[PDB]
């Protein structure tokens, strides 16, 4: 097909490596792990975005509790002389401010466990990627060494069996 | 700042009260060694 | 409007959660293909050779 | 830094981590026992060949 | 300047700093133990070669 011939340069280059892949996986293996490194630099930034959002929620709690303290200060201006009457309203507001503060604080307890578990998930996974890089480097060495060994056995078998019998039996008959 | 702190906690273990007290005791033991030198010269 | 403010906080944290989950999905799926497909190809093809 | 004065409390966590570090160290050391035999046998294979 | 008269109070901070200075000094000194062995072994490598 003319279409096939047109596609031939791109397809047959890949297939020429495809038959080679037993000798040469290196490019496809490192391409995939390169993509895995491109992901993993995202995964670390996504962890940093989660930590940033967790403590920003906590900074909003820091503001809520600061306004609760501002409600205690306004109470303190009436908590002497027995004039605590206005403390009724001031602490009445602070009760709602404490409820949001502890809603934040307990959300921030789950968000804590999230940043801890995601850090442990990452540190296990990326350490496994590091050791898997070590294994891959050692696997390309093993593969090339096996290939070389195969070449010594096969060339040695042709050298001894084909060449040497040709030497001994042809020299003897002559 | 939190983004900078995410790199802080990558470069730096959380300074818990435990290691903090150990470092304080290390300073205490340095001065206790100076005191030992003081009273050994004074002997 | 205070609910809108806290909902903005949640949305920001939800986009972070979503991107982080997506990344996690990519590590599991690429790790499963790496260990299962690649490693069996390494061990069983090296052993047979 | 906590194994004097009877303050070994923190050694619980510190050695708790070291236990996982020793497991990877001895996993490496025993992989490196096979990798030893590999470099020895490949050296003998080569020197004969 | 504070180790006489029992005024050693300021020695708390002064030796507190020196503790960090000694740690870097002995980090250097033990790096310089390896760097010693490097200059010795490289000198023996050269003189043989």
């Amino acid at each position: 097909m003319e279409l096939f011939n047109r596609v031939g340069r791109v397809l047959k280059s890949q297939l020429t490596h495809w038959q080679q892949q037993q000798e040469a996986p290196e490019d496809l293996l490192e391409r995939l792990l390169g993509e895995m490194e491109l992901e993993l630099i995202e995964l670390r930034r996504a962890l940093a975005q989660t930590i940033a959002t967790f403590k920003s929620t906590e900074r909003q709690r820091d503001a809520q509790q600061l306004i609760a303290q501002r409600w205690y200060e306004k109470a303190q201006a009436a908590l002497d002389r027995g004039n605590e009457q206005l403390a009724r309203e001031a602490l009445g507001q602070r009760q709602s401010y404490q409820s949001h503060t502890e809603a934040l604080g307990k959300s921030l307890g789950e968000q804590r466990a999230l940043v801890e578990q995601v850090r442990g998930q990452l540190q296990k996974l990326e350490r496994k990627y590091l050791e898997l890089k070590s294994q891959k480097n050692l696997y390309l060495a093993r593969l090339k060494s096996a290939i070389a060994a195969q070449k010594i056995e096969e060339i040695a078998g042709n050298l001894d069996n084909a060449s040497a019998s040709s030497l001994f039996e042809r020299i003897e008959t002559k | 700042i939190l983004e900078l702190e995410a790199e802080r906690e990558l470069l730096n273990p959380p300074p818990s009260p435990l290691d903090k007290k150990f470092e304080q005791w290390e300073e205490q033991q340095a001065v206790e060694a100076t005191l030992a030198a003081m009273k050994a010269r004074r002997s």
